[PDB]
């Protein structure tokens, strides 16, 4: 901030202030579980269960 | 007594073409698609939940 002065009058400083900011690291996980015989049964048919 | 039209007995003109009030036609068949099908009762799968 600037500071208004007389003409003998004592100066001030007002210095810029700074901080740090950090980013979390987040890893996201999705698992999908189903028996050989859903395999079997999509592959055989071709239901598209598998691709969905 | 005088010759009139009434002794002829003439048969009517007979007009061409026949005329109808209009019907609606099916909604079904214009909003969704016709698939090919075989003869019986079909099934299909839904996803109920992702993950």
């Amino acid at each position: 901030r600037g500071e208004v002065v007389g003409e003998s009058a004592e100066k001030s400083e007002s210095t810029a202030t700074f901080a740090p900011v950090t980013s979390l690291v987040r890893k996201v996980q999705v698992t999908q579980r189903f028996s050989q015989e859903v395999k079997w049964a999509d592959e055989s048919r071709q239901l598209g269960v598998l691709q969905t | 007594a005088v010759l009139k039209t009434s002794s002829f007995q003439l048969p009517r003109h007979l007009v061409p073409g026949v005329w109808q009030k209009a019907q609606g036609q099916s909604v079904l068949a214009r909003l969704s698609n016709a698939e090919p099908q075989e003869f019986g009762e079909q099934q299909y799968m839904t996803l109920t939940a992702p993950p």
